[PDB]
């Protein structure tokens, strides 16, 4: 399928060509466009100026223009003689050397974006219609993934969640523990001083860095707002009515306000 | 680095500009086209006479190739650039195989290909089926554990048990 | 210290409650995970042929433009194929005897002299002489010619130096960027200085209800500094002073709004006069001349739908008014390119909404929303009245490319 | 449920109240739900995937095929620079001055169409060598093919005469139509003469290592350019199909014409709206047109001459009963041995490998006759042409 379908008749002509460029000057004994900057001489069907930049001494850092320039009087003068017979005075091959060289162009400017070409054949005005119309359809797309994306990551953030919960066992619990715990003996008064101690563990997760975790915030808080209420509940006993261990009473609202004061002292 | 360069221009190219110029009076005098067909014909073959039309198609050949002296190295130019039409039209051919058939087809076509054979058609009502009647031996867990636990140890500790009557209320209800 | 938590896992963890506390309510988000499962495999096979076949519905009109791209592809293989073979008439045509540096030595005689336009070596005169911290705010020598100056800066490859058989900034590029990010690194921490000053000013720009007009007209003395095509953000710092300098600085607007909005807290206590209104209007009714008017209905005066168009419209800046900035993220940092040149004369965004087709991503939307509805939330007379209140707040934003659809996802 | 009461009755399958029972049957329960999302979690997951890879080229080439068609903005935009400006000299001059003496091809017309005549007269016999090969003409890749160019320089009068329809004058093709009958048919049936005679120049049981290679080197020369020649006509009614019914159907006309338009649309009109697709310019640019039948429609000719040598040697008696494929499978045999000798001769046509199995048309359809009816030995009549399907399909390929 190369009569004509555009691309097997450019691949077989305009690429063999491209070798055709690779060996014109690279092949023409030996590299003689240049002074062996590259052995396969990329690319010579282009100037490639990084790979093929030999054709004088300098190139250097600013002699440039003192061999390379010198390289296109020499070159331009010697190709100036013998390029004017090569295709010169032969101009018909130069005639189609300006033909395919600018009246091609004068069909690219036809065969642009688009401009005035004809102008329909339809490329011609939407050159990024994968973005002006597909990615409409692709804002379709976005109805469909606006369920199954949203539900990609409602549920992975679930999945997070039960991961994030999973990551916290005393804390983020404890709140029912030590509140239910508060009341019912003492607490123990381990189920608050040393509930409140292992979870004063992680009541400095909530405090070895607190940014922003308000849900941790929120941890820590309810257990300021609970040990607040055994305090008062403490000390309300063992003022109003005074019938217990008065020693351990104020052992309570003693090591009560330790640690009470104590992380109202870190506050 | 300046980079000076020495072509052959503006004394090689006046004679492509002055003598290539001639055109107006020397073309437009022999009228050298329209067709090619001249001594196919066999008839006048000159026609006439394409020597003027020679004076300024030979001053394209001679007196724009003496100013083609280094121009022939410079004319001789876009044919690794007037191919721009040639690099971007077959890359928009391909990108007509991305977009005009790869875009299009696997769009909706590689979009459709994880399709029934999900199955989830089946299997998620099958899920279903398993997870509602799942609950449903969860739930028939709970009522029919609940009115033997709390009338029987929960006798004494009255509005305890409360709790546990409104739950079966809840789950038989 | 901001682990993968916090990103709404308090929205998360909003399902309910965490009130005391629960692993009943982590089986409880379990449940609502394969609840999320059922809809989503439900979405999958719903999309999988069906509205897969929803999206052959679709390519109607993407295969349609597969069909006036399927014209591109005679317009492709139509322009592919005259200068196809067109250009295989250039390969015939230079190339007589090609032989390159015999019939096409434009760049054989030149293989590196036609690429010697690279003598705007190296720096540093205009860097720091046109732009003192700037010489700008005129469409001056810092806006039209030390950017683009700076852009020579990025026109410069500095780690592509020579090459050296063509040896363009060998040594020259040891310090032209170094030199011209040295003294645009100090114009660069000019206008970090100028981010945190000129938004501590926009801190103090709180002018009407809420509205940061002062961030308006001061973030046009910010869509230079984010146009700034070197480009703009060297290594991700112009954007930092747009992002993590207002990142203090959404929580002025954020804190702004935070202690702003929850205010307006005013109800009545019982309302059985207003049943006795419409009980009053069947009684008299119909058999009469109704009775009711429509009658009270209480609600209907807008305690709650006030902010019906107040926290939408504040929930639209916390959306819509963080879609201006969307006239502030960098701004939208496009387009000037060189390198202030064109938003040196369009420097002006509305931003907001205004259509949908993009992808991307923002923030400073959290507290008004869970403001928004934690409000209204002990609101049991709504949504019965309300139905197309929150309907119409679920139904509230289709097309804009905001999340203001998530908002009214939220709503 | 309509299914949670027939679970009532599942699950009242362990009596009615049955708690331990009831949590065994739940365990059950958690077996199904369990298989059914380990298949469902990794079909899930490979459906997932799949709009993975479905939004991520979706995105990919909506963004990045936009960019390659805007990359066709970025470079054929680019097109549209040196319109009128580049190859730095006088190209206003060089494609109206000296491409107006392109439009000055008379004397190589009256010379080429005179020379044509007289010295295709002459390739009526040198370039139509034959009697008896030699090497097939001798050499018809320098005989057969030289009437090929020879036609090819003449399809100016046979592909070229159509498009050359009313150019500008009446006798360029009817005072070079003289000049074309010694000229073209003269040099494309020259190159019949050379190409029948190649190909049964081929079918001549060696045949030869230099007469199949010259003789084929033409029939897959003029055979495969004269496929991308008429391939480029027919893609001049489909380059013009894709071009000027594109302008006539475009549709705006809108009636359409009468009628050299439907039909002819899309031809549409010959030099050069109906030409200049297979014309000038046109880097090929005739299209070729030679020589249509080397073997471009002459290979038909090379395995139906083992297909019809084959076809040939059943002499349908058959000659014992059944001997049609002894002499016809050896005809199989030379048709794979001038299948592959063509092959090695010729690439791109002229029997490559066709003959090989055009042959089994030959064999099976040879055999599929002389036994049709109890005519042939009935009780050898499914042993012969059976042992010939078995034993000459181990023969070949099989």
């Amino acid at each position: 399928k190369e009569s004509r379908a555009y691309l097997n008749d450019e691949s077989l002509s305009y690429i063999r060509d491209p070798l055709n460029g690779q060996e014109m000057s690279k092949e023409l004994q030996h590299l003689p466009n240049d002074s062996m900057r590259l052995n396969y001489l990329v690319n010579s069907k282009q100037f490639n100026v990084k790979a093929f930049l030999r054709d004088m001494h300098k190139q250097d850092s600013f002699n440039d223009l003192n061999n390379s320039l010198d390289r296109l009087d020499s070159d331009i003068q010697d190709q100036s003689i013998h390029l004017k017979q090569l295709v010169g005075k032969n101009f018909t091959k130069y005639v189609k050397i300006k033909n395919k060289l600018d009246q091609i162009y004068k069909e690219f400017d036809e065969k642009t974006n688009e401009k005035n070409q004809c102008d329909s054949p339809k490329e011609n005005q939407i050159n990024v219609e994968s973005l002006n119309k597909k990615v409409d359809e692709v804002i379709r797309t976005t109805t469909f993934k606006l369920k199954p994306l949203m539900d990609n990551y409602q549920k992975i953030l679930n999945y997070q969640a039960t991961k994030k919960f999973i990551e916290l066992n005393k804390f983020y619990f404890n709140l029912p523990k030590s509140l239910k715990r508060c009341l019912t003996n003492n607490d123990f008064n381990e189920f608050i001083i040393e509930y409140s101690k292992g979870l004063t563990l992680r009541r400095r997760f909530n405090q070895s860095s607190d940014a922003s975790q308000s849900l941790v915030i929120k941890r820590i808080w309810t257990q300021i707002e609970n040990l607040l209420v055994t305090y008062k509940d403490l000390i309300w006993n063992s003022l109003i009515n005074s019938n217990f261990n008065i020693d351990q009473p104020q052992e309570t609202i003693l090591s009560l306000f330790s640690k009470l004061l104590n992380l109202e002292n870190f506050i | 680095e300046t980079q000076q360069s020495a072509m052959n221009s503006s004394l090689d190219h006046l004679q492509n500009d002055l003598n290539r110029i001639n055109l107006q009076w020397n073309r437009i005098l022999s009228d050298n086209t329209n067709p090619l067909e001249l001594a196919l014909a066999f008839l006048d073959d000159t026609s006439v006479g394409l020597g003027h039309r020679y004076e300024e198609f030979n001053q394209l050949k001679s007196q724009i190739g003496s100013h083609l002296q280094d121009v022939v190295n410079e004319h001789s130019q876009v044919f690794n650039t007037n191919v721009a039409s040639y690099g971007k039209a077959v890359s928009s051919i391909m990108q007509a195989q991305e977009q005009t058939l790869n875009l299009k087809n696997c769009l909706k076509e590689a979009n459709e290909k994880i399709t029934t054979d999900k199955g989830s058609l089946q299997e998620l009502n099958d899920n279903n089926l398993k997870y509602t009647k799942m609950i449903d031996v969860l739930v028939n867990i709970e009522e029919l554990l609940q009115i033997p636990e709390k009338i029987e140890e929960n006798i004494r500790k009255e509005n305890f048990h409360q709790v546990q009557i409104l739950l079966e209320r809840g789950f038989i209800l | 210290t901001m682990e993968n938590i916090d990103d709404e896992v308090l929205l998360e963890i909003l399902t309910d409650i965490n009130w005391s506390i629960e692993d009943d309510a982590d089986s409880m988000i379990e449940r609502i995970d394969l609840r999320l499962a059922e809809t989503e495999y439900l979405f999958n096979q719903n999309l999988l042929s069906l509205q897969k076949i929803g999206p052959n519905i679709r390519p109607y009109e993407d295969k349609v433009n597969d069909e006036c791209h399927r014209i591109i592809p005679t317009l492709s293989l139509f322009l592919m194929e005259m200068s196809n073979f067109s250009n295989d008439i250039e390969n015939v045509e230079s190339q007589d005897n090609g032989l390159q540096v015999e019939s096409a030595n434009k760049k054989l005689l030149w293989n590196t002299l036609d690429e010697l336009l690279k003598t705007v070596s190296l720096d540093e005169i205009s860097l720091n002489q046109l732009l003192e911290c700037p010489i700008r705010e005129k469409n001056l020598p810092w806006m039209e010619n030390q950017l683009n100056l700076l852009l020579k800066a990025f026109q410069a490859i500095g780690s592509d130096g020579n090459e050296v058989e063509y040896n363009l900034r060998e040594i020259s590029g040891l310090k032209q960027r170094l030199q011209f990010y040295e003294k645009v690194t100090k114009i660069f921490l000019n206008r970090i200085v100028e981010e945190m000053q000129k938004k501590f000013s926009n801190i103090r720009g709180q002018d009407i209800s809420h509205d940061q007009m002062i961030r308006i007209l001061t973030t046009l003395l910010i869509f230079s500094p984010l146009i700034l095509f070197c480009k703009e953000i060297s290594q991700k710092s112009y954007q930092a002073i747009v992002e993590n300098w207002n990142v203090s600085i959404q929580p002025v607007y954020m804190e702004l709004w935070t202690k702003k909005i929850s205010q307006l807290q005013g109800i009545d206590t019982n309302d059985e006069k207003m049943n006795e209104l419409s009980l009053s209007q069947l009684l008299n009714e119909w058999d009469t001349f109704r009775k009711e008017r429509k009658t009270n209905d209480i609600n209907p005066v807008f305690k709650n739908s006030f902010s019906l168009l107040t926290e939408c419209l504040q929930t639209m800046r916390q959306e819509c008014i963080v879609y201006q900035n969307f006239v502030e993220v960098f701004f939208h940092i496009s387009s000037k390119h060189n390198f202030e040149e064109y938003i040196k004369h369009f420097n002006d965004p509305d931003a907001p909404p205004i259509l949908l087709d993009t992808v991307k991503v923002m923030q400073s939307d959290r507290e008004a929303a869970v403001i928004e509805t934690q409000l209204v939330s002990r609101i049991f007379q709504p949504i019965v009245t309300r139905l197309s209140s929150y309907f119409v707040e679920l139904v509230k934003a289709e097309p804009t490319v905001a999340p203001a659809l998530t908002f009214y996802l939220e709503n | 449920m309509s299914s949670d009461p027939l679970q009532q009755v599942c699950d009242l399958i362990k009596g009615d109240l049955s708690l331990e029972r009831v949590r065994d049957i739940k365990e059950q329960l958690l077996k199904e739900k369990s298989v059914v999302e380990y298949q469902l979690n990794k079909e899930s997951d490979k459906y997932y995937g799949e709009v993975e890879e479905s939004l991520k080229l979706l995105n990919l080439s909506k963004n990045s095929v936009t960019s390659i068609k805007q990359q066709i903005n970025e470079v054929n935009k680019l097109g549209n620079d040196n319109r009128f400006a580049i190859n730095r000299y006088d190209i206003l001059f060089r494609a109206t001055k000296l491409y107006e003496t392109v439009n000055t091809t008379s004397s190589i017309y009256d010379r080429i169409y005179n020379f044509v005549a007289l010295m295709e007269h002459i390739e009526r016999l040198l370039v139509a060598e034959l009697a008896e090969d030699a090497l097939e003409t001798g050499c018809p890749h320098l005989l057969e093919i030289h009437f090929l160019l020879t036609s090819a320089r003449d399809f100016q009068e046979q592909v070229v005469v159509m498009a050359k329809e009313a150019t500008e004058d009446a006798q360029r093709t009817v005072m070079k139509l003289f000049s074309r009958l010694s000229g073209i048919i003269s040099k494309f049936d020259k190159l019949l003469d050379g190409l029948t005679y190649d190909i049964v120049e081929m079918a001549r049981a060696e045949q030869i290592s230099l007469a199949i290679r010259l003789f084929k080197i033409y029939d897959l020369e003029e055979r495969e350019d004269l496929r991308i020649e008429a391939i480029r006509n027919i893609i001049k009614k489909k380059e013009i199909e894709i071009e000027k019914s594109s302008i006539k159907k475009l549709p705006n006309s809108k009636n359409t014409a009468r009628l050299q338009d439907e039909t002819p649309k899309v031809i549409e009109y010959p030099t050069n709206k109906g030409l200049y697709q297979e014309i000038m310019s046109g880097t090929i640019s005739t299209r070729t047109a030679p020589r249509g039948y080397k073997h471009f429609l002459i290979n038909g000719i090379n395995n139906s001459i083992s297909e019809m040598f084959g076809e040939m040697r059943e002499k349908y008696v058959g000659d014992q009963k059944f001997d049609v494929l002894d002499n016809m499978d050896w005809i199989f045999n030379e048709l794979i041995i001038v299948k592959e000798h063509i092959a090695n001769c010729c690439p791109p046509h002229w029997n490559i490998f066709e003959v090989y199995f055009d042959q089994y048309y030959k064999e099976l359809h040879s055999l599929i006759t002389d036994l049709v009816e109890s005519e042939p030995e009935t009780i050898i009549i499914l042993d012969i042409l059976a042992f010939d399907k078995t034993f000459q399909d181990t023969l070949k390929q099989d």
